[PDB]
């Protein structure tokens, strides 16, 4: 997984 | 009782 | 004999039309309500409710409760809505607190455990449980919160145990004279009389119409039908209009979207992610011609 | 383990200037075309935020514990990912519930427990020169975790722990809020290509998560990650590098914002209308130009 | 002035159906959605007189 | 009269089933002074507390 | 004639503050001294509309 950036993956239970 | 009476989580046991 | 302005000229709606999402699992009414453990009232369990159908005539076969009221909402309205952001609250009192768990409350449980927020919304419920939580000899298990030094925040918890100061010494954090331990434990005996006998409470908390949602009533969707006057029910949110597809585009967090009159102009559809357009069907003006009805 | 960071450099605290940012949606309602008038939580106008930096030419290391205030507009200017998260609490011991929200460089962890947090908290990437690697090291943020309600960890990601230099090339921002047991995190990242401050412009910041975590919360601070290789000898505190990010903190109050939702639903512009009697103006016209 | 002042009149009374005047919402679906005839009576009588 | 309404020294050993207060918030009253203070008091049967 | 009209006219906008319109009290100190939000929300929204 390549996230946009790591602050929208602390949504993404 | 988890406790003696006066100590504890039974301070109000008389 | 004139000219005569008159109302609007009115379109009737033909059908009625529901959508909700597309949900299939009923809520853990079993899991909330008749659960085998409750947790303290001083660290009151929070459980979060998602993605599942609120049909609460389930708990009409096994369930009875003695306080049932609803703030933000009426109670017969329930069936109809969606709700948005839902959590439980779980803990047990003594019979003589279960009035202080409301809005504007006074009292060791509304000061030291559990405190409501002002504009709350939600439903309060609440059912005796002598039968499970009483033991011959006392149950002590259940604590609460006797003493501590300011009033609680709106659904704050604390769970700390250090050594209330009560007098002037300090009490470095043992025992003493004055320096007391902050809980205290409830004494639940069969014999005791109600006032003095446990009740589970259970506090149900939810946004409404305002948000996305993932907890829905038993309400069957229908076809989505466009380009004619409906009444329509998004999620919970009724009204009449004309729906027309919409060249919107919603951010994800977004359900619906207002004018300046901040009346609902559109929709996003809960199963087709779509944005609807609402409309109302009533518009121009009319004017009727007559001369004298002495005359014709 | 708990280590106390020696070989910093003492400096006087820095200051700049938030010109037009930390406005964030204020609900969850589309709108278009239309200037909203709202009362919230907002970051003023060109206030003075507190300038934090994480350098070595100099030695700066900056994670101070700071107060939380009624919220905390937060923004970072980085390029090797070096701010990893933040420390809520009041008392940051084991005998307050406090709330810990880090990157690991491979989750966000959120977790709310008694934690018994060190006084220098810190994570670790340590350089490898034969493989020319960047691996997560070190995790000495707390010393123990007891009793605790709130849990969650990510989906796993990838992320680069190189540390690059050059210009800043990620803004990150944040508005941190604790209403009504709720702890409501907004957020914004847009790329940049910058030297030293914070930039001027405008982004509003979206919704990102509700925590349910119901403690108090008074103070604040910062966990960043340091580095280790083959150039930084001697011991565990002072053996260290620290790569080049810097970041902001500022605090909001109750204002009157006059925000203006352009055509696609996006909040473009702003008014503070308790900036001066012309925002105000401004403000009582509903329009952003005044005859 | 006459024409602005006609139009600013009739905007203006447009914009002003999203006063609460008291009541729990402006939005009359929003009021009918959530509560029973009784309450709903309660806020639809206060935004009439608004 | 002359004497400090603290009411949490109740707390340890009162436990009312019945708590209605009419002219003031009761979440008001810590902050609160009282100007001609009498006190009720008197048996019924539990039917009648209503 | 003038003067005196306007003058009274500013002092009975003035003097048209003791107005209870319904409310408890014509006072919004006394009111938020005694009630709670949601209550005082009530009286003052009274006030705001008289
Ligand atoms: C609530 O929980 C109790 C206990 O888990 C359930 O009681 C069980 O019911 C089944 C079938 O009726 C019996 O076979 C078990 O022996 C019962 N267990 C006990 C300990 O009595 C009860 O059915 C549950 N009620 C609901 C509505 O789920
Ligand atoms: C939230 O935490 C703060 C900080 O610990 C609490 O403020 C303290 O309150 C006590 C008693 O009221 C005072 O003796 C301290 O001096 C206060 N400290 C500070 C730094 O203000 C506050 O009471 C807590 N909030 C709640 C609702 O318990
Ligand atoms: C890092 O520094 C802190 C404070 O400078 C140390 O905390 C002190 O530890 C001593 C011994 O355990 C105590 O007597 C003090 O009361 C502590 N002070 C505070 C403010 O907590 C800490 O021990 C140091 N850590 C290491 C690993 O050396
Ligand atoms: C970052 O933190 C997460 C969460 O604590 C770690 O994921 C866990 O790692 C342990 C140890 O390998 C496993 O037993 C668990 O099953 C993992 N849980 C999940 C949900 O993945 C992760 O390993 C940490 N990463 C680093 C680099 O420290
Ligand atoms: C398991 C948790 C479900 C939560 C659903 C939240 C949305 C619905 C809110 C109202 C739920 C109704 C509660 C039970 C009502 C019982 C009625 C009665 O017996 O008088
Ligand atoms: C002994 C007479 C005291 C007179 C006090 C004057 C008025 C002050 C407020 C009245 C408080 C009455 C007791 C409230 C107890 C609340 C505890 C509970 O809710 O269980
Ligand atoms: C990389 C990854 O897992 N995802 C899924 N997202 C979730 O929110 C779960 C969205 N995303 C982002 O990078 C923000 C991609
Ligand atoms: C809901 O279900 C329908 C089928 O009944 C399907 O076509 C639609 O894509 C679903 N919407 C979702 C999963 O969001
Ligand atoms: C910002 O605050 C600091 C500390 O109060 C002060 O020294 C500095 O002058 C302030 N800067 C401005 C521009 O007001
Ligand atoms: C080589 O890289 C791997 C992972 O990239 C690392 O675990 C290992 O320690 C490296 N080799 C040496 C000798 O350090
Ligand atoms: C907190 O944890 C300690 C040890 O883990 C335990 O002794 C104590 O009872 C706990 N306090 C609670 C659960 O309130
Ligand atoms: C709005 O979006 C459309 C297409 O989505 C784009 O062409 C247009 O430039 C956008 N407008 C603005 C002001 O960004
Ligand atoms: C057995 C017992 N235990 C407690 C805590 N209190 C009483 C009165 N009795």
């Amino acid at each position: 997984c390549i996230p946009l950036d790591w602050t929208c993956m602390i949504a993404c239970a | 009782c988890p406790y003696v009476a006066g100590r504890x989580t039974c301070l109000x046991c008389a | 004999k004139g000219i005569y302005q008159t109302s609007n000229f009115r379109v009737q709606p033909t059908e009625s039309i529901v959508r909700f999402p597309n949900i299939t699992n009923l809520c853990p009414f079993g899991e909330v309500f008749n659960a085998t453990r409750f947790a303290s009232v001083y660290a009151w369990n929070r459980k979060r409710i998602s993605n599942c159908v609120a049909d609460y005539s389930v708990l009409y076969n096994s369930a009875s409760f003695s306080t049932f009221k609803c703030y933000g909402v009426s109670p017969t309205k329930l069936n109809d809505l969606c709700f948005t952001n839902v959590y439980a609250d779980s803990f047990v009192i003594r019979g003589d607190e279960v009035r202080q768990i409301a809005p504007g409350q006074t009292g060791k449980i509304a000061d030291y455990n559990y405190k409501l927020p002002d504009d709350f919304t939600g439903c309060v419920i609440a059912w005796n449980s002598n039968n499970l939580d009483s033991k011959v000899g006392g149950n002590y298990n259940y604590l609460y919160r006797l003493f501590r030094k300011s009033n609680l925040k709106p659904f704050e918890r604390d769970i700390s145990t250090e050594i209330y100061q009560a007098g002037s010494t300090p009490c470095n954090g043992v025992e003493g004279f004055n320096c007391y331990f902050p809980l205290q434990s409830y004494g639940f005996q069969p014999t005791n009389g109600v006032g003095y006998q446990p009740y589970r409470v259970v506090v149900l908390s939810f946004e409404l119409l305002h948000a996305p949602a993932t907890v829905c009533g038993p309400k069957k969707s229908t076809n989505l039908v466009k380009n004619k006057c409906v009444n329509f029910n998004f999620n919970g949110l009724t009204g009449t209009g004309v729906l027309t597809e919409s060249n919107k585009k919603f951010l994800p967090f977004q359900q619906f979207g207002r004018d300046i009159a901040d009346t609902t102009d559109a929709v996003r559809d809960p199963q087709t992610l779509e944005i609807l357009d609402i409309t109302p069907c009533s518009f121009g003006g009319v004017s009727v011609i007559t001369p004298g009805t002495n005359t014709s | 383990q708990c280590v106390n960071l020696t070989t910093r450099t003492q400096l006087p605290p820095a200051y700049t200037n938030s010109f037009t940012r930390g406005v964030y949606y204020p609900d969850k309602v589309f709108r278009s075309s239309v200037l909203h008038s709202t009362q919230d939580l907002f970051l003023p106008f060109f206030s003075n935020v507190t300038w934090f930096h994480a350098i070595h030419v100099t030695k700066r290391f900056d994670n101070p514990v700071l107060p939380f205030n009624d919220g905390v507009y937060f923004a970072s200017t980085e390029k090797s990912n070096i701010i990893r998260g933040w420390i809520f609490g009041t008392t940051l011991d084991s005998k307050t519930q406090s709330l810990l929200i880090v990157n690991n460089a491979t989750n966000v962890v959120i977790k709310v427990c008694e934690f018994q947090f060190c006084n220098d908290p810190f994570l670790g990437v340590y350089y490898h020169k034969n493989n020319k690697s960047w691996m997560e090291s070190e995790f000495r943020v707390y010393s123990s975790a007891n009793n605790c309600t709130f849990e969650y960890v990510s989906q796993p990601f990838l992320m680069d722990l190189e540390g690059k230099q050059g210009n800043f090339k990620n803004l990150r921002e944040f508005v941190f809020k604790n209403i009504d047991g709720y702890f409501k995190i907004y957020s914004k990242h847009t790329p940049i290509n910058l030297v030293r401050d914070l930039p001027q412009g405008f982004s509003a910041l979206e919704p990102l998560v509700d925590l349910p975590i119901g403690i108090n919360i008074t103070r604040f601070q910062t966990l960043l990650a340091l580095h280790r290789s083959y150039l930084t000898p001697g011991d565990s505190s002072s053996g260290w590098t620290a790569g080049a990010a810097a970041y902001y903190v500022g605090y909001l109050q109750p204002r009157t914002f006059l925000l203006k939702y352009n055509e696609n639903g996006t909040i473009t512009d702003a008014v503070d209308c308790a900036l001066d009697p012309l925002s105000e103006t401004k403000c009582t016209l509903k329009s952003f130009t005044v005859e | 002035d006459v024409v602005n002042q006609n139009a600013q009149a009739l905007n203006t009374l447009v914009k002003q159906l999203s006063s609460n005047f008291g009541a729990i919402s402006s939005v009359l679906n929003d009021i009918l959605s959530r509560l029973d005839p009784p309450e709903a009576e309660v806020q639809i009588d206060r935004l009439i007189t608004g």
